């Protein structure tokens, strides 16, 4: 199995791969979510709108659960990776304690995802 | 022994249940539902071994929410039906197979009603009414008098409670109350708890 | 058929006091109907404050009882510390249940002393379900010594006698009294009497002859 | 071993006052037949320790190999540092409750006599992991028809010269001849002492047949 | 156990060991198993004890009451006979091998084998118990036709030494009994009287 | 095992002049109890009295036909019966079933009837008479008991300290018995009287 | 059990243990288990305690119709032929292990008896759970034709060496001395064991016991 | 064993006997059955002591990782879920487990049996243990909803003396727990001869 | 399975019995009486085996009738008893054994009323309640809580209904109605039968 | 089965009768019992025919491999070890029962047992099979220190042909094999070469 360390320190301090994720979600369309009192609502940018794609298949909004959904920027294959993830673990989460995720709960799984992958071997 | 029943009409299924859980002489809960509702329009009922009902069909439906979650559209019964058989036939020959015995109702919007009996084996078999349980020995001949396929639904509880009188009056075990659903174009309904 | 297990015999004892455990056993090692020898003592010191008592196949109780010694100093290692006596119990009742699907057939009773300096006693069952108790017997005649110990240490049934505390010679002379009894009548147990006298001053040990047959 | 084809009968083990003396018979029984009748039940451990197994003869020949390469990959150190008798009975004890352990046992019962320090040293080791250490041992039918000897010369007279345990050791030989139907009158002697471990063999016993007329 | 018998020229020669054992721990090591039917017949016992003394006293019994009503000695082939009768009729019930063995007037020295399942069938020797197994090629080897009293003494002696050697179950003493016309001589071997072989040593 | 099926526990003690028989109270089908007011001590005599541990069926068959066999032979023999040829009969009775053996281990306390020597015994279940100078005990608690008795029994008890004697015997060895208890019921054999007194038992 | 016996120059010498055990418990602990057969020949008794003690009651029985009947001192012999017989008859069922042992007319004759039916007529014989530590004892240290107390010493020591090595054998030596002479019955011969003094006190005194009723008889 | 619970207006009562058994012999009167798993939930103890005491303790510890994960206290759904799927991965290998989860929780006041043969169900009232069915004679005759606190600790230390006197196997002393909002309560330990002479 | 219970009070003996004779999965028949006269103030009540019941039940009725015709008199519930209790354990150990659980019911002229319990080994007890059945074990805990020796008819009659209403509650058994009868002074009386 | 091997001065001679039943059919009744191991080694079979030919089959590579990388040949007690080893590693697996004879330049000629449960011993002769019991007492009479390799030859056949008679899984042919340090001499005795005992019958 591959198991080099990708992602490693810098003598500055710096985590080189983490920041050039970074640099790779700054080119990524533009995800805007805004809390309100009774509805959360989100938007990004279309920014290949291309009157030949079928706009169902590239929407960077996903829905998670009943009660939470998601938008992503960034590489969209990644996304989708971590967007499946999520969809099984709340799937897991309403197995294992008979009531839906909490968005806290669902955003943590996620984020240990990822930070998970900034310091495995191999990825 | 638990009982289930279906009765799939012409645009519609009727699903009743025992609503028992015992442990071997006490009735330890009289309010006890076997029904498990796998999308808006499919409901699977589970009897068997005890443990292995809720764990596989909790299983089962964790699988077909997450199936509508990636897919923004739901497996359609027969679908349903299929990957319940895959699951608990791959299972059957492993070191923990799943004592299970299964009803798995739906609607369906192109196909119509579709009931579908399952033993322990994962033997999957699309029938007309169905059921389950030593009482499935009493009630099934009284609908294979009883049914034809152009009944009203009306006709169906009638038919369903007849089938319930009958293990009122000679059915060793007391089956007092039966949870009854139905299912057709507008969802799962939730009718009268047929009672005695 | 293999059978990995012999009933190696043996009566083991502990009373809690109010400055003191008491951890008696006799040391009579035993198979079926010959005697392997009469000198095997069934008490093992474990720190200054706590002696177990091991009875049932012989060999599970060497393994179980190097296993605690071990445990016992993996627990001073990372934690610079001596364990207690419910720790060694809680302990006690994990390493009994992590065999729970091949059990040690053993009967362990934890006598010693807690944090506050008062006795404690911890019998357990072969797959290590543990209580605190004032007295138990375990072992080959527990039947014979646990009615006796609830009539003259628990005070059971007796009308019209006022409940004393417990001192450590009565206790030492109940001790001496419940194995003279259980060597008269079972077969498994003589030979002599280990007993451990677990105080705040340390563990000493005293041996008194029983019956040789 | 689940199933025991070749074994040893009772061997015995006593200690004295400068020493231990063990002794086992010459025969490997493989079933009822008396198969192997010049086999030595005896190992020497090291130069303080001596090892006699009743029980499955291959699995003792196993235990030898294991043994003698323990001994040998000690020595190998030159470092000062020996196995104690003890520490043979000790490793004997967690091998066979190991192999108890994982249900294969080695069918055996060992006599694990050593001299260390000026401490004599007898040690019994069954198949099972019951381990523990005697004046006396006997193991099979000495057990039943031995160790009555032993521990009744050992509770009258607890310390016993070298060749006060010897005679000993020879009468209950003689007696485990009589009435044990699988031994040999043919047995070796093994003495470990200060000056090391001697195995004298073989020896036989002088058997009295005058019963054989007292029937009328 | 270990039974044996030969026939030669005036009588027979009988020999048995003398080790009972229950189990694998000798109960009696000084076992009588010749056992004198009547004046001139013995019988080898092996198998079950209880059931080859209650089959040996009954056809003493049976035995003696038949000679005393015929008024003349009794037929080696009738106390073999009614060992076989004994023998067989309660094959279920019983475990005995026997060897009936003995001189009569009308038919020299006999041997007669009654192995467990009650056959009977007359051989110049018989070997039985659970050790004559070790020796059935020692005893096809050894026989010669025509040996004397001494040397069917001797030839008895020697195989029962090799059986008592590698079995387990025999052990003990060798009774020899020699039947002729001019009566019963017995005799114990002990010690060194029984045949010493090597063992393959180096 | 066909013995625990009810429960029992039945005990006799011996005194100075006067002997002690008590018995536990509990008829149980297995773990169900069913009465607390079970008799297990038979009268056998004025001054004898047979105890009967076991199944309660055979508890009840052993008892009614020894009260059949004993009032036959106290008519046809015109005296009380000695306790020892009580024994023997019991004995008897119970080796008449030697391989269909009445599931019951018998004790008999009571005194001579021309003497007034205490005589106690107890029996197996296919009638091995044996007699004792301290205590006999029978029943589902049997190891309770010789526990209990060999520590509480001292020589030369005047009938008082022979009740407290049984009495804490009895108590505190059913007390260790699941399918035993429920009351204890003791009887105090002297030479002038029947003391019969049930106890303060615990009843779980 | 421990039984054992010898023959000596002048008789028979037997000798018992007196525990009974119930499982591995201490049932009784003077239990007697030499038995009389006539008056010159008892039987110890080992096996199924109740088909010894019927057993040697009905041979014991029969063989005092059969003295009544000869007017002579019963043979042991007879003995053994009426044990034998019946034990063969009952196929081993009766677990009766005697030691049987006698002094007639044609000197002392010592059996030992197999619940089957099997019979020994041997110098030496033991018996019971404890029977091989008795009998290293025996082969240790017997000699043909002893004086009795040589006879009275090695039987006490069998049964003392099957008393301190096995479980079911214990709390004291019973001794028979048969000869033509004599009857020496000898219980106990040798205590080995005593009981411990007690340390403390437990009488429980009047008034330590709750009583819910009370029912006083008098008698006569 | 016995033990008992039941929901009403006040809460969860759970009670339950203190006797452990050999088999015949009494191997202790002391025993606690109730498992005091965390303060907001009980557990009880009937099947085997140490399968029940171990899977129970093993539950606290994973919902004591759950409230410090999650930044608040388990549901008694979430718990007994756990307690099932826990046991479940042993169905055959022999666990003696019969227990019930008592608790509050955001919806009300909580009561799931979960056994080791795989059974999770929730429900007003249950008993479990060998005199179960002498607890449940008594309790079904005297449950309501709207039993006031001190009646309902009569009704549990009743139905539980009940079963002690019926059952063998039970007895020793009631140890009577109360699962307020606020977390379970210790109310008494009666013993069973002490509420003979009350009864 | 089958459910006896007596309620024996000052000057009566309440019996019931469940009505229900059962054949594997089915009930036979429903209104099945296990109550069987042997005198004019004696029942028994006998459940068990099939077979056995009233083979074992109708010897000791025919035995009890001849009793009273050779004598002129009845036997006592006593006597009755133990003449039963006689006949089950001489057949206990033989080749033809019943495995009959009894109840015997009565009202003697002397003695007053009298309940005893047995069951298939033959040991005999009086009792002043008791029942067979697995319903037994559901019921004999509301008998103990509510039972007390000066106890009313009327209010016998209420105790029962508490128990028969446990067994509809929490047994697993289809047990509808119950055959009840009192013994008085003035023989047997058959009350209602307490249906559900 | 009844195999054999007797060692005298200056090597072994092994013998083995040639019944393979399947019950009490003969199912091969000319089997070749004694199996070339390295040139001066055989192994006498004796059991279960599928656990022996394996067995041989993989000490015959085990053993070339390694009298390959030694540039020697083997001794006959490394072909006793590794049938010791095979044998005891799998003693549950297994119903072997193994006679090595063979020479060596270092020892000579030498004859180990290594019989069921794998045990090994080094003898001066050696029986094996079901047939070994009944000759048993024939082996123990009859040998003497010191045989030739005739004496040794006639011997083994004798026993051989003892046992064959009375043993209903023995029978066949006697395959002889000699090993010295001049090679290996096998021979097979049939009909009358086989050594005919007389049948006592009656006179």
């Amino acid at each position: 199995s591959y198991d080099r360390a990708i992602t490693v320190f810098s003598p500055d301090g710096h985590l080189f791969q983490v920041e050039y994720a970074q640099e790779a979600v700054k080119k990524g369309s533009t995800a805007v979510g805004v809390r309100g009192r009774d509805i959360v609502v989100l938007g990004v940018e279309k920014k290949s709108v291309a009157k030949l794609q079928d706009e169902r298949t590239v929407r960077k909004i996903c829905a998670l659960d009943d009660n939470v959904c998601m938008a992503f920027a960034g590489l969209t294959a990644d996304a989708r990776i971590v967007i499946n993830r999520a969809r099984v673990e709340c799937q897991s989460h309403r197995l294992t304690v008979e009531d839906p995720v909490t968005v806290e709960y669902i955003t943590r799984y996620i984020a240990s995802l990822k930070q998970r992958y900034t310091q495995s071997n191999g990825r | 022994m638990e009982y289930l029943i279906g009765i799939q009409g012409p645009d519609y299924v009727l699903v009743a249940s025992d609503r028992v859980a015992a442990s071997n002489i006490v009735q330890m809960k009289d309010d006890h539902d076997k029904m498990f509702k796998m999308s808006e329009k499919i409901l699977l009922l589970c009897v068997g071994e005890a443990g292995d009902t809720v764990q596989f069909a909790e299983y089962i439906q964790k699988n077909v929410q997450l199936y509508k979650m990636r897919n923004g559209y739901e497996l359609s019964p027969t679908a349903a039906a299929n990957f319940t058989r895959r699951n608990l036939a791959d299972c059957l020959r492993s070191r923990t197979p799943y004592h299970v015995n299964l009803l798995l109702a739906g609607y369906d919007e192109h196909e119509g009603p579709a009931l579908y009996y399952m033993d322990y084996l994962a033997a999957l078999a699309k029938a007309p009414f169905a059921a389950h349980g030593y009482g499935a020995f009493l009630t099934l001949s009284i609908l294979d008098r009883y049914y034809t396929p152009t009944i009203s639904r009306e006709r169906a509880v009638e038919l369903l409670r007849k089938c319930l009188e009958e293990l009122q009056k000679r059915f060793i075990l007391n089956l007092p109350t039966f949870s009854v659903r139905i299912i057709d174009k507008n969802g799962i309904h939730d009718l009268d708890n047929i009672s005695f | 058929r293999f059978s990995p297990y012999v009933f190696n015999g043996g009566t083991i004892l502990a009373i809690a006091g109010e400055d003191f455990a008491i951890v008696a056993s006799d040391t009579r090692l035993s198979e079926g109907f010959s005697i392997h020898t009469r000198d095997s003592p069934k008490c093992y010191k474990l720190t200054d404050k706590t002696v177990i008592g091991c009875s049932g196949f012989h060999g599970d109780c060497l393994t179980l009882t190097k296993i605690i010694e071990a445990r016992l100093k993996m627990y001073k290692h990372s934690n610079n510390k001596a364990m207690t006596t419910g720790a060694i119990a809680a302990m006690l009742s994990t390493i009994l249940y992590s065999r729970r699907f091949f059990p040690y057939y053993v009967y362990n009773i934890i006598g010693g002393l807690d944090e506050e300096g008062k006795g404690a006693v911890y019998s357990f069952d072969p797959v290590g379900s543990y209580q605190r108790d004032s007295f138990k017997a375990g072992g080959s005649a527990s039947a014979m010594l646990q009615p006796l110990l609830d009539n003259q240490v628990g005070f059971k049934n007796m009308q019209n006698v006022e409940h004393v505390p417990l001192s450590l010679d009565r206790a030492m002379r109940l001790v001496k009294d419940v194995f003279i009894s259980a060597a008269e009548r079972d077969v498994y147990t003589g030979d002599a009497l280990r007993i451990c006298i677990v105080t705040k001053e340390g563990i000493r040990e005293e041996t008194v002859s029983l019956r040789k047959d | 071993t689940q199933n025991p084809m070749v074994t040893g009968t009772s061997v015995l083990g006593v200690k004295f006052e400068g020493g231990v003396v063990i002794a086992a018979d010459m025969l490997g029984s493989y079933g009822s037949l008396a198969r192997f009748r010049n086999i030595s039940r005896i190992m020497r451990v090291n130069n303080s320790t001596m090892l006699g197994a009743s029980g499955d003869y291959a699995d003792f020949q196993y235990l030898k190999q294991v043994l003698g390469q323990m001994v040998i990959d000690e020595e190998l150190l030159g470092d000062g540092h020996s196995y104690s008798p003890r520490a043979i009975h000790s490793w004997l004890t967690r091998a066979m409750y190991s192999r108890r352990s994982k249900m294969n046992p080695l069918w055996n019962t060992m006599v694990i006599g050593g001299y260390a320090d000026g401490e004599s040293f007898l040690g019994y080791v069954d198949m099972l992991g019951v381990a523990y250490e005697a004046p006396s041992l006997a193991t099979g039918y000495g057990a039943y028809l031995a160790q009555p000897l032993l521990r009744e010369v050992l509770e009258k007279q607890p310390v016993l010269s070298q060749t006060e345990a010897r005679d000993l050791v020879e009468r209950c030989m003689r007696v485990l001849y009589y009435r044990d139907a699988r031994s040999y009158n043919r047995f070796q002697i093994a003495t470990v002492t200060e000056k090391g471990v001697e195995i004298e063999g073989p020896l036989s016993t002088e058997t009295n047949w005058d019963i054989a007329h007292m029937i009328s | 156990t270990t039974i044996m018998a030969v026939q030669f020229d005036g009588g027979v020669v009988l020999g048995a060991d003398s080790r009972t054992t229950t189990g694998s721990y000798i109960a009696n090591r000084v076992t009588d198993k010749l056992t004198p039917i009547h004046d001139r017949i013995f019988c080898c016992r092996s198998g079950s004890a209880a059931d080859t003394q209650a089959v040996a006293d009954a056809v003493t019994y049976q035995l003696g009451f038949h000679s005393i009503e015929l008024n003349e000695p009794p037929l080696v082939h009738t106390a073999a006979s009614l060992f076989k009768e004994m023998c067989y009729r309660y094959r279920e019930d019983l475990m005995a091998g026997i060897i009936i063995a003995g001189w009569d007037p009308q038919e020299g020295g006999q041997v007669y084998s009654v192995p467990m399942g009650g056959m009977m069938v007359r051989q110049s020797f018989a070997i039985g118990g659970s050790g004559s197994s070790y020796i059935y090629g020692y005893v096809d080897a050894t026989y010669r036709e025509g040996m004397t009293k001494e040397e069917c003494l001797q030839f008895t002696a020697n195989a029962l030494a090799l059986a008592m050697e590698r079995d387990g179950s025999s052990g003990g003493v060798i009774r020899l009994a020699a039947i002729a016309e001019s009566g019963v001589e017995r005799q114990v071997l002990l010690g060194d009287q029984i045949p010493k072989f090597a063992v393959a040593t180096l | 095992s066909i013995m625990s099926y009810n429960g029992g526990a039945v005990m006799a003690m011996k005194g100075k002049n006067c002997v002690a028989i008590a018995a536990d109270r509990r008829f149980g089908i297995q773990a169900q109890m069913v009465t607390t007011d079970f008799q297990k001590i038979f009268p056998m005599g004025d001054r004898l009295y047979i105890g009967l541990a076991g199944l309660a069926t055979d508890v009840q068959t052993v008892a009614q036909r020894l009260k059949f066999r004993l009032n036959l032979y106290e008519l046809k023999e015109g005296r009380q019966i000695k306790p020892y040829t009580l024994m023997s009969m019991v004995a008897n009775l119970l080796y008449e079933k030697r391989f269909g053996p009445y599931y019951t281990e018998p004790v008999i306390a009571g005194l001579d009837p021309k003497t007034f020597k205490p005589f106690i015994c107890s029996l197996d279940l296919i009638g091995c008479p044996m007699v004792t100078d301290d205590f006999v005990v029978s029943g589902t608690c049997a190891e309770q008991m010789y526990g209990m008795c060999e520590s509480l029994w001292e020589p030369n008890m005047d009938p008082d300290h022979l009740f407290e004697t049984i009495s804490q015997a009895m108590l505190n060895a059913v007390d260790r018995d699941a399918v035993s208890g429920m009351g204890v019921i003791v009887h105090i054999i002297e030479k002038d009287k029947i003391t019969t007194r049930t106890l303060k038992a615990r009843m779980d | 059990t421990t039984i054992a016996g010898v023959v000596y120059k002048d008789g028979i010498v037997l000798g018992a243990d007196t525990r009974a055990t119930e499982g591995m418990v201490v049932a009784d602990k003077n239990c007697s288990k030499i038995h009389f057969i006539s008056p010159n020949i008892y039987c110890c008794g080992a096996g199924t305690a109740a088909d010894t003690d019927m057993t040697t009651q009905l041979i014991s029985s029969n063989l005092e119709l059969h003295s009544l009947s000869t007017g002579r001192l019963p043979r042991v012999v007879t003995a053994n032929r009426m044990l034998k017989q019946m034990l063969f008859r009952y196929q081993g069922y009766i677990g009766a292990a005697l030691v049987l042992g006698g002094v007639d007319v044609t000197g002392p004759h010592l059996y030992s008896i197999y619940p089957h039916g099997s019979t020994d007529k041997l110098p030496y014989v033991t018996m019971g759970s404890g029977s091989l530590a008795a009998m290293a004892v025996f082969e240790d240290k017997f000699r043909p034709d002893m004086e009795e107390e040589e006879a009275k010493n090695l039987v006490s020591e069998a049964i003392a060496a099957g008393i301190f090595n096995d479980l079911g054998s214990g709390s004291n030596i019973d001794l028979c001395v048969i000869s033509k002479n004599k009857l020496d019955f000898l219980r106990p011969y040798t205590v080995p064991n005593k009981k411990g003094t007690r340390l403390g006190r437990y009488r429980c005194e009047k008034g330590t016991t709750a009583v819910l009723t009370e029912k006083i008889t008098p008698l006569e | 064993t016995t033990t008992l619970a039941f929901k009403f207006r006040h809460g969860v009562i759970v009670a339950a006997d203190s006797r452990a058994t050999a088999g015949a012999y009494i191997a202790s009167q002391t025993v606690k059955k109730v498992i005091e798993i965390n303060p907001y939930l009980l557990g009880t103890m009937a099947g085997g002591a140490a399968d029940c005491s171990f899977w129970e303790r093993l539950l606290a510890r994973q919902c004591r990782i759950y409230e410090l994960r999650n930044k608040e206290r388990i549901s008694v759904a979430a718990a007994s879920k756990l307690l099932a799927n826990m046991v479940y991965q042993y169905k055959g290998m022999g666990l003696s487990m019969g227990t019930m989860i008592c608790g509050w929780d955001k919806r009300g006041p909580g009561l799931y049996y979960v056994d080791s043969e795989g059974n999770r169900i929730s429900g007003a009232t249950f008993s479990v243990g060998s005199g179960s069915v002498y607890a449940y004679g008594v309790m079904d005759r005297g449950y309501s909803y709207d039993l006031e606190v001190e009646q309902a600790y009569d009704l549990a230390r009743r139905a539980i003396y009940q079963a002690t006197y019926r059952d063998a196997y039970s007895g020793g002393a009631v140890n009577l727990y109360h699962v307020r909002e606020d977390g379970w309560i210790r109310v008494s330990s009666d013993n069973v001869a002490d509420l003979h002479e009350k009864y």
